[PDB]
RNA sequence: ACCGAUAGUGAACCAGUACCGUGAGGGAAAGGUGAAAAGCACCCCGGAAGGGGAGUGAAAUAGAACCUGAAACCGUGUGCU
RNA sequence: UGAGUAGCGAAAGACGGGUGAGAAUCCCGUCCACCGAUUGACUAAGGUUUCCAGAGGAAGGCUCGUCCGCUCUGGGUUAGU
RNA sequence: CGCGAGCUGGGUUCAGAACGUCGUGAGACAGUUCGGUCCCUAUCCGUCGUGGGCGUAGGAAAUUUGAGAGGAGCUGUCCUU
RNA sequence: AUGAUGAGGUUAAUAGGUUCGAGGUGGAAGCAUGGUGACAUGUGGAGCUGACGAAUACUAAUCGAUCGAAGACUUAA
């Protein structure tokens, strides 16, 4: 159907309390030296050496 | 199970205040502690083993396990409702009837049925026999068919009735 | 001191740009970066050169060390929305919203 | 479906075109008042 | 096994591919899922590749495209392959998570011939 | 003791024009940098756009989407709850 | 606002090698698949440069795009029958 | 005379055609008969499932009591006295 | 449905592979023989086998990181 009042602009908010994304879960790859995401191949250089 | 240890990332090792609990009684941590009333308590503090034998054949029995479980499964399947007609023009074929009166009642009664997650309950059932307590293998074989799944958890107990 | 880089009329929706920039507001530079170069959105990689502007325009024109500034700020401001038409059904024709955003981006050593 | 309009240049031409406004009495009046309002094209 | 987004004899034809692909290149580069899958149908290949018999070179035949290197697949893989492969007892693979692409989202792995 | 850009002509702008119609015929929206282009040389990030400095300038949050720049609306921060 | 919601217009794609700032999509190759009284070859009406090559990636393409029926810059139509 | 944003659409009062009857007529039924597009992507309350935040004056894991709520509750016929 | 619930994460049987089974179909290819041929018999309950049972670290569950207390105030015993 259609709604039969507007949303207010406190409700909206409300509903997108859990529009986020969370961060990847990542780690420092001790070869590369930087951050890769874990158990994945190291985006920089190389290897995964697991 | 298993004994503690640090890594002890899989539950399969038992934790820390589990093995308090069960050394108490001198006996290796657990999985499934589970209580029982209705039995005059004459066992020991000390944890001995309930060995099958405690059953005899030509007894009575009910058997409380965990339903077995099936993921949202609609109005016909979950509660024998009789599905619409499905060849002479009709429209509605497997969805739940009318879930009200019309203006005078104005809301939905609590308990009215509709699709949702369905089984999974702990369902127990009762008067079942032990054909066999077979002892030096450790099992019993019941007069029937038990809720639950395969290697599903199932307390056997004496019946009610 | 602070350094901002600000880039104008970047062609994404403002709200599915602020779903990253709740993240890397706060952080270090270091895990800013790292962030947006791993998630899976799209607005990673414009944000990704603007975070490195920023820092950029820190080290050679205000000159703070590029290894202790933290993300002050980050946001996005809504831009001007190319408005355009799409035929729905029965003679019918549904506008299109096709908005934009500014991403500004202010990087400070906090002192 | 087949809708209204199937283009033809030389229907185009004969029904709606310059020298058939011309000749006539009623077609002149319709040109004198298109150059009257200043149209660009005058005649199809 | 698990359903791949496809019917069922494109599915077929999909894996087949696959299979052909990995003994000729020794390494792909796909989508998590098919390689998965495909982990469970070219390492079922290579143990026939390690049998030898004719009535294995067939049922080999009967899972692997016409594509030639000059060899083909099937001699390529009760030739070569197989040879290097004698020693250890199944495991013949291995997959190698790149990460997410871009237009999709997929996760792209890396299978290939251990 | 007429209008001042939703006004005044439909048209302050290359307007009976975009566009609409087979056709007769209908018909819009579109003004303002600066006193002067002096309209941003050079450096840095970037593939470019776009920026941050550096300069022009009386002013650049007057940088050609350019006089002021309201409200709806969208955000970031924070005092009381 | 509805809401990051309905949709994203009938159909088999896979991998390799490139180009690239960036590749599910662009190029080349191999395999596979679909039409085949037609999804093939040719022409009338109609359209009126959409044709080709070099360059591009603001807007269009229902996503992406290094590509294009899009943009820029140069070219293309030859009759006594 | 519960329930068509849950279903049908047989009759009922749409446009066709015909019968009896009435009307000078166009046409009307006391009628009767054959044919005849049933739209919606759920905002709020409501209900059915299922998660997260905080709380229960330290942080936890496990086992539970049960205030209260819901389910079930039907009956026949044979033989014996 | 997702999340959640369970079984594991190498100091490991969680899945896949490999090897044995069960069950399913029903006598594989090759060869030889008997027929001129369609075919038939033996080799041989053969061969193939998704989900079921075991066993085997051969591949992958790597290395890592995030969160999470040190216990308020009165009276009474």
């Amino acid at each position: 159907a259609v709604p039969k009042r507007r949303t207010s602009k406190t409700r909206k908010n409300k509903r997108r309390t859990h529009f986020k994304i969370s961060v990847p879960g990542m780690t420092e790859c001790p070869n590369c030296g930087e951050y890769k995401l874990s158990h994945r191949v190291c985006k920089n250089c190389g290897s995964y050496n697991g | 199970k298993k004994a503690y240890k640090k890594d002890a990332k899989s539950n399969k090792y038992a934790n820390k205040p589990a093995e308090g609990h069960a050394k108490k009684a001198d006996a290796a941590p657990k999985r499934f502690i589970r209580e029982f009333r209705n039995v005059d308590v004459d066992a020991y503090e000390v944890g001995q083993e309930v060995s099958v034998d405690t059953f005899v054949a030509g007894d009575v029995i009910d058997v409380t396990g965990v339903s077995k479980g099936k993921g949202f499964q609609g109005a016909i399947k979950r509660h024998g409702q009789s599905r619409g007609p499905m060849s002479h023009g009709s429209h509605f074929h497997r969805a739940p009837g009318s879930v009200g009166m019309a203006s005078d009642a104005s809301r939905v009664f609590k308990g009215q049925k509709m699709p949702g997650r369905m089984g999974g309950n702990t369902v127990t059932v009762q008067n079942l026999e032990v054909v066999q307590v077979d002892t030096e293998n450790k099992v019993i074989l019941v007069k029937g068919n038990v809720p639950g799944p395969k290697k599903g958890l199932v307390e056997i107990r004496t019946s009610i009735k | 001191m602070e350094a901002k880089a600000v880039a104008r009329t970047i062609r994404i929706a403002p709200r599915k740009v602020r779903l990253v920039l709740d993240l890397i507001r706060g952080k270090n530079a270091a895990e800013a970066i790292a962030i947006l170069k791993l998630t899976n959105k799209a607005s990673s990689p414009v944000i990704e050169k603007v975070l490195m502007s920023a820092l950029a325009n820190a080290e050679h024109n205000y000159d703070m060390n590029t290894d202790e500034l933290v993300v002050k700020e980050a946001y996005a401001n809504e831009g001007p929305t190319l408005k355009r038409f799409r035929p729905r059904a029965q003679g019918r024709a549904s506008a299109i919203n096709k908005r934009t955003s500014h991403i500004t981006i202010v990087v400070s050593d906090g002192k | 479906v087949k809708r209204t309009y199937q283009p033809n240049k030389r229907k185009h031409s004969k029904v709606h075109g310059f020298r058939k406004r011309m000749s006539t009495k009623n077609g002149r009046k319709v040109l004198a008042r298109r150059r009257r309002k200043g149209r660009k094209v005058l005649s199809a | 096994y698990r359903k791949l987004g496809r019917t069922s004899d494109q599915r077929k034809a999909m894996l087949r591919d696959l299979a052909t692909s990995l003994i000729i290149s020794e390494r792909i580069e796909t989508t998590e899922a098919r390689a998965k899958e495909v982990r469970s149908v070219v390492e079922k290949l290579i143990t026939l590749g390690k049998k030898g018999d004719l009535a294995s070179r067939r049922n080999a035949a009967k899972t692997l495209r016409n594509v030639e290197i000059t060899q083909t697949a099937l001699q390529k893989l009760f030739g070569e392959i197989a040879e290097r492969y004698t020693e250890r007892q199944g495991g013949y693979t291995r997959i190698l998570k790149q990460g997410p692409r871009r237009g999709d989202g997929a996760e792209s792995v890396i299978i290939e011939l251990v």
